[PDB]
Parts: C-alpha cells; structure tokens; sequence
C-alpha cells in the first residue's frame, strides 16, 4: 500500500494570493478558505483510489471526508510547513505561508499556534513521506458517528489494515516501539487541535454574510451537513491511548 | 448530486 500512496500524493495547490494586497482577517480568511475547496477536490480524488476506501459504501465514504476534512488539511498543512520551511512558518500554499504576522492578521493566532505545534512535532520526530500517507489514512478513519457507519466491520478491518501498515513501517527496536508509540499519539493529538479549529470554522461559517469570510461551494456542502452533527454530538473520534 | 458525490462516483 505504500508505494500505491506515494503515486496518488495530490501536488501542491497555490492560493493565488497577491502579497501586495490588505491582510485583512476577511481577505486572509477567505483565500484560505477557496484555497480549502481547490485541496479538497484534490483529496477526494486521493481518498478515492485509496487501497481498501473504495470498497465502503459512497455514503460511509461521505460521512468519513465530512468527518475528517479538517484534520487532514491541518495535518498536510503541517507536513509542507516541515518540508518547505523546517517548521518555521505555517506554509499553507508556495504563495502563502504565515509567519507571526499574518496569524495576528487573519484573526485565528491562537489556531495558527496550535497548528504550528503539529509542524514542531514533525521537526522533532523528523517525520518520513512514508509514515506520513499512513498517518493521513489513519486521520480519515479517525471519527466515525456515534452509532457507527453503514458498513462497520468492513471499516474496522480497514482500520486495523492501516495501524498493522504503520506498524510494519515503523519496523524499518525499541526506537520502533517507541516510534509507533510517538506516531499514535500525535494522531490522538489532532483530535483536540481539530475540535478548536472547527468551532472557529462553524462560527465564521455562521456568520459568514456579517463577516465577509467567503466559503467554496465545496466547503459550504461539507460543513452544512458535518456541523450539525459535530454539534448534536453525533461524532465519536477513535483513540489510540487514553 | 453533490459534489463529494460527483468526484467519488467519476
Ligand atoms: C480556523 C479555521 C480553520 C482553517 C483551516 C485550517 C486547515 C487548512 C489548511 C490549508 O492548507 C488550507 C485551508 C485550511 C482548511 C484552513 F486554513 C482554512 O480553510 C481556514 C479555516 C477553515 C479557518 O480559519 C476558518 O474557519 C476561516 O473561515
């Protein structure tokens, strides 16, 4: 499966953001966002062909894109800021990449922070491109409803697939106990930094019109059928410790 | 037909 994620890795996507304009949270905030819709289009695409994804009914597919969106955008936002810039800066395309600055701008600082932290781990971990497709995969099966999806089993033997997967990567001991130790439990970690992140996300998404935060017809199907079930408690995210 | 829809069901 590892050289089939390697192969399917969606290419970079660019913001189209003009460097001389107003960094305003509305202009900052709203790029993100349609550069958001461009990614997602691209990650659906690899979610798609994924080895096993494509054998769960469509809408057990839809349910775990809605569920998931947010965290593997973080998490490929985190990976380019690692790959791009050492950690240093929050790389969100080649055109637009955040130093403190702009996270004071955009009117999320304390999210760009949190971010961030993830894109500190990988520095310290010094993360592989391999470990990383297997992470990703994990971060989509990571929260399914609260009842369970319509192909449940089918799901967890998927699910299991991918952890036996990380742990066959990590054997490549001791350091790769300790590694598969680490690597779980900074997957568990997007759990919380995701939970922030979204209720800033359902609130500018609320409050779109008063705010001026434009949202890609992409973004405005996912969110409009994902926060009301965020919100009832509907969702119930998977650990691998606690 | 949504868009998730369209891009899983191409
Ligand atoms: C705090 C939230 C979390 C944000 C997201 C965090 C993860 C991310 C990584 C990217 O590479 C591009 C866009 C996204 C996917 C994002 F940066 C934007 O979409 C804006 C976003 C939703 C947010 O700032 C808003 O709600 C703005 O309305």
């Amino acid at each position: 499966p590892v050289m089939v994620l390697e192969n399917i890795e969606p290419e970079i996507v660019y913001a189209g953001y003009d460097s001389s304009k107003p960094d305003t949270a509305e202009n900052l905030l709203s790029t993100l966002n349609r550069l958001a819709g461009k990614q997602m289009i691209q990650v659906v695409k690899w979610a798609k062909v994924l080895p096993g994804f494509k054998n769960l009914p469509l809408e057990d597919q839809i349910t775990l894109i809605q569920y998931s969106w947010m965290s593997l955008s973080s998490f490929a936002l985190s990976w380019r800021s690692y790959k791009h810039t050492n950690s240093q800066f929050l790389y969100f395309a080649p055109d637009l990449v955040f130093n403190e600055e702009k996270m004071h701008q955009s009117a999320m600082y304390e999210l760009c922070q949190g971010m961030h932290q993830i894109s500190l781990q990988f520095v310290r971990l010094q993360l592989t491109f391999e470990e990383y497709t297997i992470m990703k995969v994990l971060l989509l099966l990571s929260t399914i409803p609260k009842d369970g999806l319509k192909s449940q089993a089918a799901f967890e033997e998927m699910r299991t697939n991918y952890i036996k997967e990380l742990r066959k990567m990590v054997t490549k001991s001791g350091q790769s106990w300790q590694r598969f130790y680490q690597l779980t439990k900074l997957l568990d970690s997007m759990h919380d930094l995701v939970s922030d992140l979204l209720e800033f996300c359902f609130y500018t998404f609320r409050e779109s019109h008063a705010l001026k935060v434009e949202f890609p017809a992409m973004l405005v199907e996912i969110i409009s059928d994902q926060l009301p079930k965020v919100e009832s408690g509907n969702a119930k995210p998977l650990y691998f410790h606690r | 037909k949504s868009l998730l829809q369209q891009l899983l069901t191409e």
